[PDB]
């Protein structure tokens, strides 16, 4: 009778999870599995194969660490299910055949992903119901709005979602593969410049660190590199692990501007400002004055310092002056998708949308595709 | 003799029919009446002899017969029942307010402790003392009564083979949403009011309190004086009954001080402020915030921020979200119910710990529970009272056709299988989980941009195919569910503001770090009691459920208390006031059930005239169905008369009657042609034959 | 009626009937009656017999006259009809019906009927004391004739 | 016994509606019906299949919309019910089960048409008389005369119908299939020379209100487009919904120029000047001269600045110089059809030329072609 | 005195230029201009700003690729001259100063457009004569007709032209702006579902290449998916430059599709049998019957397989019963406008109808829109 919901929100760096009807997720760790890759020399030391999760983050220094989800694909099938596996019952304490579960995917991703989620989650899990969605409506549920256009950057993948009145435009969704990771792996290489060497995977999570606890976007960047360039009160410090201390300067606000300039990173995309005006001028003429005054912001990479600032002023160079132009960046912006998720999960009127075992048996992996968006 | 004590036994039972019946038994000084074991009491605003040890003795036991109804009766069965099937029972006093369920309530109380313990009368004593604090703090006066009870109070009785245990009191189905709101001429709980008026002077002073209409919790009915009620001989009266209940005058503080928090946390305002990308509340004047904390011992930022902001809060980090206005407001409202709850309840487990039992296996039960509301304006607290109600008159209609089913393999039957309709439909169409109104209601209260449109039209579109479900025919804000009382129309107009009960975990932190011992407590029990119930509608549902999961493992007993006169008048009747007393009582309902219920010699007497019946004392197996096959071509469905006589479908009754009828104009006709001939015969062969005769023989010799 | 037929009276009747039926215009006249009287021979005079009878129902017409045949008096009135009759408003078989019961019983229902007419039927009828009419003799003494 | 009668002019592009005796309509919203062409994502927003009127406008970048009538036929008989019965009990609050009701047409319709208004009158809203009236006769009516030829344009069709001393000339009556939707139309094809592209069915609204703020009728064409071309002082500005501005110059005028020059649109039809000189040359001799100083003009295509000079002036050039030429353009004169049914409809006279739901009975839906006109 | 002239068909995606009286163009290549994107190490490597046609192409993995036309617009107006300084001097090999020079142009664009180009013409490659047609009134040329409807369709617009006799009914005239391209940016969307992904501009060609040699029309669409879905022999394979092969199956047939459903790609416009019966519907009656039978495909967008059979069926759907519905799709279709434009400026009377050098000198640019069309 009262069989609570579960909300998986699994990210390509974070797993969101929880109960439907709560106010935040109650486990948040790092989507990753990592393998011994040393030698063990005590006896009974080493005799477990893999760790996931925070504990794969306390053993990082002797670990290689692997993440199952690259750019919103699953590219790992065997770590994938040993992180839900680890999400149910160690980190949830709850037993997956008597929840319905509800999962989250990018809105353009290949169908094999989600018909080999189905497929896991009705087979090996044995859940009694499923149901996939789009994280950018989540995003719209926990915003309290039904119009507007949805900007979520995890570290996976960077999409625009326009929405009027509970209406979506398929044909106006734009998709980036330009996200967290990129970003982390640009600050690694410029952090060479000043002689900072960071090579392995454990490293990485460093450089990680770093880039979530110093860098921020700039207002205008030419003038922040000249200010940057013209002094030093720009420069902060950082603690390595061992002791030893870093200081960044102008790599602070280079990081986040591959956001809006991915020709750092060598492609020829465009900034997430000029994606989003173009999302918006691909719908009708009639929905652009709300959307301009909806701009939603959700996800990790939206945290930076100074970012809503600048997609504003951006938006208002390229947008024309008589409109007005509103960036929603919620303080809580990094959880509004599984929020949303749970918003939408507790509905009454929602328990008819879900993809009951029966019909999972009648209909094969497919019916995921018709009952799902 | 003319008036009948039970209907059941009635031939022909109609509405019309039970009217004349009970104004017959009204106008000479019979109060009671029976249907079945269903007891029917009229409030007469007149001192009666309902009392007395004579009549206790006269109604010891079985000895009486239950000639005369009494509420005597209803407790001595319910006692032979527990003694007969070592179970619990309760006795269910429904009814409006101001028909007489409180003096029958203490009537039943003094009679049984009269016959059950007759050695120590401690237990009656110490469960009325605490009657004056239950109707002070849940009592209203509502645009129909000046004196209602807006929840169902639940006193249990334990007995030990006649001996008379501790006795638990319970609260159920509170009007949470009076509290905040109160309609046009109509006030909040007299305990506000009460204190406001007969508080001592200094004692107002240290509470900065001020007359009741500047408050917003009091002054929205726009009366806050009743006419023929003074205050604060209540509240001294409460005082009394407090001291006299071992409250202390620390105890009876710190009410005081929580009623005055509730008072000044109801007098905070927002405005909205410009931020970057949103519109924030803040509160205008700090000093009631700082009042509200003073009085509460807690933190005033702390306050504060659980009225102004928005905790989500995991493992690693704590975000504060700022709220609008709206959810300031939904927020400062839903604390203000959550801590006159948590007091009530305080209230109730002190007055249960002070009389409390020892054993536990045989127990009494007796609810106090308000009836079916039907207003002019009508709005979310009834639509919940109808709700209450509708699942109350599911059990009655159950016990109905138990006693119909008992009546009709009662005597030497081939007890067949009667059909019934519940009143399951009504049930599922308000609080069925898929697409219930209530469940709509919940739904709506936290999607994005829902409004009291937005929830009509999601009714309309999911309930337009129901029967019992009702759409304006003009666009206006309401919808009509036809309920067994008959057509209630529920105006939409404030569901999703009423509906928002939210109480989020920082308050509840936030008032379990208090500097004083109660407050703590009560929010330490509440943590630790607390749950997906997060409106109003859902902890009504819950409180509903809970009452009726504690009324299955007895028989109930039903007592129906009408009101002859709006105007209390002790002897004035009007019969479309006993009407619709009887429809909202549900009394009808068993009406409604019975339609096959009518008697043998009337068939043996009046039901001649077709072919002269030729036989005598018809018997048991008597031609009777196959006098209709040969006389009227009637299909066999009448069931069996012979001695239990219950078989008479209404149609083919009135379809007899009406040939009845025809035959005798027929006869009368024939026999006034007959008598018409006589009259020509007497005319004729008196004029000539009895003249031309006596001419004749005058003229002879 | 023409099926059914009361042959102690139909001799009378039939006589009667042919002394005021006859082939003529329809009304009741006095000159076949006021011949039958006078047939021997007799001064005629109108010195005290200038009102004979004005109390006939109405116009007679043979149509009309054939239909009062079959209908009203001339072999009619079963003793069952009449019992059955006076049965129905009674639920003793025996018959003992209260005189004041029938009094609103006729005079309330059906085409109604005066006390007047109650009274003359009552002229013939024995009835008790208080009132609890009896029909057997009264009905046979009416039916077989007088 | 007071039952007030309503008066629905049921126009091809606006819905006028109110109860006789008021001096404007009640109701004033487009006759159009409007349904999402979108993919609805949000749980419970979608729900409504259809909006009608404003309402059908507010969402219109959402919707399609299409009209029930064009050319004064009624063409969907669903979308017509729909609007009938938003009029009725949406907009006017009343119930039709007990207000008499009376209808327009054009002069020269079809049968079935009227036949099936009767139909659905008389059986589906159940009102208890109703009437049917020609147009022209409801605009001298609302113009205090008694004779008159009046040119009715609104935006299905345009007629003349000449009317003398209350008698009128069945053969004389014209009809033109140009109104306001073929101007709409022309102009949204002629935008296009200057790039802007006006597609989708929303945007033909936008079209309308351009044509409707902008556009006048030139007095002569030729020196007009001269000097369009000479100079820059005939181009005006006007703001798009999403804000971008457009300007028209010689457009202004060239799209009213298809009244009197149809073959701009590719019709060989004469123009609105040449067909009301031709229905007044078929009256007779006697009664031309009355007719030429009574050109009543009636309707919403009637409402461009400068129409009545150059209605004049043409009628001049074509009539006799003896005779004089007088256009009667009140300024009311887009409501002058509703004016005079709500006039008609008050008669106390006129209660015995309703079609009362006995006579329906009795003669089924044919009684409306003896009964009315 | 023997001066040829030259027939130019520049096209939204392909430049077809030639001497007229040729039977085939002399140069066909694409109509785009590169440029690097990347960073010049070599010395001497790099000196090349530009890459116009072909070796923009071969070029193709370091140069950002743009087109300076969209939906038969020049957008850019310096790459359009440098794309004709190729054509004139690199290509053809020919001196544009002693040529007169016919181009073509799209029925309904705007008049900046021509004018332009007629202002490029006679003031930087001082042509001495010039014409501007119309591309389906060449294609009728080299169809060897007078009567019937053409429906051109390249990469830019789709647009129907119904003549009768050489008489053309301008009001008619549809346009849409769905075509190749688009067709090409759809088929990138939906190559997504099977996990390829395609971003940049170079990898625009590979996807347009894939379009050309595996796409193909379905007779009918539902049993096509239903097949398609029920087995796999509709599958085929293709190889990517660096060696990988990919697989796709319903994209084959369901890229095309969006020129009969064009809702797939949210727009509101009728497909192309609609369109063209709808054109067909506004001639005149006695037009109607000798149209049916002379449907004209022309245009590289018409010459998917099967693309005739289903504009066939389509239109019998739609036509009458009793009418002959002929689809007239020759095998050189793709080349119909540039055959006819040079059947056209070979005629000796044709050579009247050339806007002279002094014309323009006198009368401006504006000469062009009296003197063409
Ligand atoms: N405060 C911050 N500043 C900058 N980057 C952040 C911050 N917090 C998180 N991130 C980045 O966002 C990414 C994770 O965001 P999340 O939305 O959880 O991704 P996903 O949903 O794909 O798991 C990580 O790469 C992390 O480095
Ligand atoms: N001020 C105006 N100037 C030009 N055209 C107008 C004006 N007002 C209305 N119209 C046009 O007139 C048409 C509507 O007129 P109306 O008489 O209401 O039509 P109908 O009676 O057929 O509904 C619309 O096409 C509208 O664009
Ligand atoms: N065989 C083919 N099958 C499908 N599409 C084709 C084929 N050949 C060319 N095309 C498409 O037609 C378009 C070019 O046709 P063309 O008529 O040259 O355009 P334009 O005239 O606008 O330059 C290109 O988008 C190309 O992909
Ligand atoms: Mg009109």
């Amino acid at each position: 009778d009262e069989t609570t919901a579960l909300v998986c929100d699994n990210g390509s760096g974070l797993v969101k999870a929880g109960f439907a009807g709560d106010d935040a997720p109650r486990a948040v760790f790092p989507s990753i599995v990592g393998r011994p890759r040393h030698q063990g020399v005590m006896v009974g030391m080493g005799q477990k194969d893999s760790y996931v999760g925070d504990e794969a983050q306390s053993k990082r220094g002797i670990l290689t660490l692997k993440y199952p989800i690259e750019h919103g694909i699953i590219t790992n099938w065997d770590d994938m299910e040993k992180i839900w596996h680890h999400t149910f019952y160690n980190e949830l304490r709850v037993a997956p055949e008597e929840h319905p579960t509800l999962l989250t995917e990018a809105p353009l991703n290949p169908k094999a992903n989600r018909e080999k989620m189905t497929q896991i989650m009705f087979e090996t899990f044995n859940v009694p119901a499923m149901y996939v969605a789009i994280q950018a409506v989540l995003s719209l549920y926990a915003s309290g709005r039904t119009t507007g256009i949805v900007l979520d950057s995890g570290d996976g993948v960077t999409h625009n979602v326009p929405i009027y009145e509970g209406y979506a435009l398929p044909h106006a969704i734009m998709r980036l593969d330009l996200a967290g990771r990129d970003l982390t792996d640009y600050l690694m290489k410029i952090l060479t410049e000043r002689g900072y060497s960071f090579v392995t995977t454990a490293e990485r999570e460093i450089v990680r660190d770093i880039k979530e606890k110093l860098c921020y976007v700039a207002l205008d960047f030419e003038n922040e590199m000249a200010t940057a360039a013209s002094s030093s009160s720009l420069e902060k410090s950082y603690e390595l692990p061992d002791g030893q201390v870093i200081t960044i300067g102008n790599e602070r606000f280079r990081c986040p501007e591959t956001l809006f300039q991915p020709s750092f990173i060598g492609m020829e995309s465009a900034g997430i400002h000029e994606t989003t005006y173009n999302s918006i001028m691909k719908c009708d003429i009639d929905i652009r004055k709300d959307l301009y005054a909806n701009n939603v912001m959700s996800g990790g990479t939206t945290m930076y310092p100074g970012i809503a600032d600048r997609m504003q002023k951006e938006i208002t160079a390229l947008a024309p002056s008589t409109m007005k132009i509103k960036i929603i960046a919620p303080p809580e912006r990094k959880y509004s998708v599984w929020i949303g998720g749970s918003i939408l999960a507790s509905l009454s009127t929602f328990q008819q949308m879900w993809i009951t075992k029966q019909e999972y048996d009648e209909a094969g992996p497919s019916i995921v595709h018709r009952k799902c968006f | 003799e003319d008036g009948v004590e039970d209907m059941t036994q009635l031939e022909d039972l109609q509405e019309t029919t039970v009217l004349a019946n009970l104004k017959t038994r009204f106008e000479r000084n019979l109060i009671y009446t029976y249907i079945g074991s269903i007891l029917v009491s009229v409030n007469p605003y007149r001192m009666f002899a309902i009392y007395g040890p004579e009549q206790v003795q006269q109604y010891s036991g079985r000895a009486l017969g239950e000639n005369p109804p009494h509420l005597f009766a209803i407790a001595n069965l319910a006692f032979a029942k527990m003694l007969d099937a070592k179970q619990n029972q309760c006795v269910i006093i429904s009814g409006e307010s101001g028909s007489g369920k409180t003096e029958a309530t203490k009537l039943i109380l003094r009679c049984l402790a009269a016959m059950n313990q007759r050695r120590d009368v401690m237990q009656q004593i110490k469960i009325l003392e605490a009657t004056p604090l239950l109707e002070a703090f849940g009592n209203a006066k509502t645009v129909r009564n000046d004196n209602s009870s807006r929840f169902g109070k639940f006193v249990e009785i334990f007995l030990e083979g006649g001996v008379i245990c501790g006795a638990i009191t319970s609260q159920y189905l509170l009007e949470k949403s009076r509290i905040v709101f109160q309609a046009k001429n109509e006030r909040n709980y007299h305990i506000f009011y009460e204190l406001l008026a007969g508080l001592p002077a200094q004692l107002r002073q240290a509470f900065s309190l001020q007359e009741a209409e500047t408050y917003y919790y009091l002054n929205q009915g726009g009366n806050c004086e009743i006419a023929g009620k003074s205050d604060a001989d209540d509240f001294r009266r409460l005082l009394a009954a407090m001291e006299v209940l071992g409250f202390t005058s620390e105890d009876q503080d710190s009410i005081f001080r929580i009623l005055a928090s509730i008072l000044h946390l109801g007098n905070v305002y927002f405005e909205k402020h410009e931020t970057d990308a949103q519109e924030v509340a803040s509160v205008v004047s700090a000093r009631e915030i700082q009042a509200v904390a003073e009085l509460l011992q807690v933190s005033p930022e702390g306050l504060q921020k659980a009225i102004t902001f928005k905790v989500t809060e995991t493992i690693r980090e704590k975000i504060f979200t700022p709220l609008t206005v709206e959810s300031a407001v939904d927020a400062r409202d839903a604390i203000a119910k959550v801590l006159y709850a948590l007091l009530f309840g305080w209230l109730i487990t002190r007055v249960n710990a002070l009389v409390s039992p020892k054993q536990d296996t045989l127990s009494i039960a007796i609810l106090d529970i308000y009836g079916f509301e039907d207003l002019s304006f009508n709005s979310f607290e009834q639509l919940c009272i109808n709700y209450a109600n509708e699942n109350l008159q599911y059990l009655f209609n159950k016990i109905v056709f138990q006693e119909e089913q008992e009546e009709y393999i009662r005597e030497q039957m081939d007890w067949r299988e009667i059909a019934f309709a519940d009143n399951q439909p009504c049930i599922n169409l308000i609080s069925l989980k898929p697409y219930g109104i209530l469940r709509i209601l919940d739904d709506q209260c936290c999607f994005p941009q829902a409004t009291d449109h937005t929830f009509l039209q999601k009714c309309h579109y999911h309930h337009g195919a129901n029967p019992l479900y009702s759409k304006p025919k003009m666009p206006l804000p309401e919808f009509t569910i036809k309920h067994y009382a008959g057509k209630v129309t529920y105006q939409v107009h404030k569901f999703l503001d009423k509906n928002h009960d939210q109480v989020r975990q920082d308050v509840l932190d936030l008032f379990v770090h208090s500097r004083t011992r109660v407050v703590a407590h009560l929010f330490s029990s509440h943590a630790a009691q607390t749950y997906k119930a997060h409106t109003v509608a859902a902890k009504f549902q819950q409180s509903l459920l809970d009452l009726v999961e504690k009324m299955e493992r007895c028989n109930p007993l039903f007592v129906r208390c009408l009101k002859p006169n709006h105007k209390k008048e002790p002897g004035l009747f009007e019969p479309d006031v006993m009407m619709a007393q009887l429809r909202y009582s549900g009394v009808l309902e068993t009406v409604r059930i019975r339609k096959v219920r009518l008697p043998f010699q009337v068939f043996i007497d009046r039901y001649r005239c077709l072919v002269a019946l030729k036989l005598n004392v018809p018997a048991d197996g008597d031609m009777c169905v196959s006098l209709l096959s040969r006389l009227c071509t009637v299909t066999p469905d009448m069931y069996r008369v012979g001695i239990s006589k219950l078989f008479l479908k209404e149609h083919l009754h009135q379809l007899l009657e009406s040939m009845r009828e025809r035959v005798q104009n027929r006869a009368a006709l024939t026999l006034q042609r007959y008598l018409r001939g006589f009259f020509i015969q007497r005319h004729f062969r008196s004029l000539r034959r009895k003249i031309i005769l006596l001419q004749s023989r005058a003229r002879g010799f | 009626v023409f099926a059914m037929f009361d042959q102690s009276q139909i001799q009378e009747f039939k006589e009667a009937f042919n002394m005021i039926d006859q082939n003529r215009d329809g009304f009741i006249d006095k000159e076949d009656l006021h011949d039958m009287l006078a047939s021997l021979g007799k001064n005629p005079t109108d010195e005290y017999l200038d009102a004979m009878m004005n109390e006939a129902p109405g116009p007679i017409n043979f149509t009309m006259f054939l239909t009062m045949f079959g209908e009203k008096l001339n072999g009619t009135d079963p003793e069952d009809v009449i019992r059955n009759a006076f049965a129905c408003f009674d639920e003793e078989a025996t018959g003992f019906i209260q005189e004041d019961y029938l009094r609103e019983l006729l005079t309330t229902m059906g085409d109604r009927f005066t006390d007047e007419e109650v009274d003359e039927l009552y002229r013939e009828a024995p009835i008790d004391k208080k009132g609890n009419f009896n029909y057997i003799e009264f009905t046979r003494i009416l039916k077989h004739g007088a």
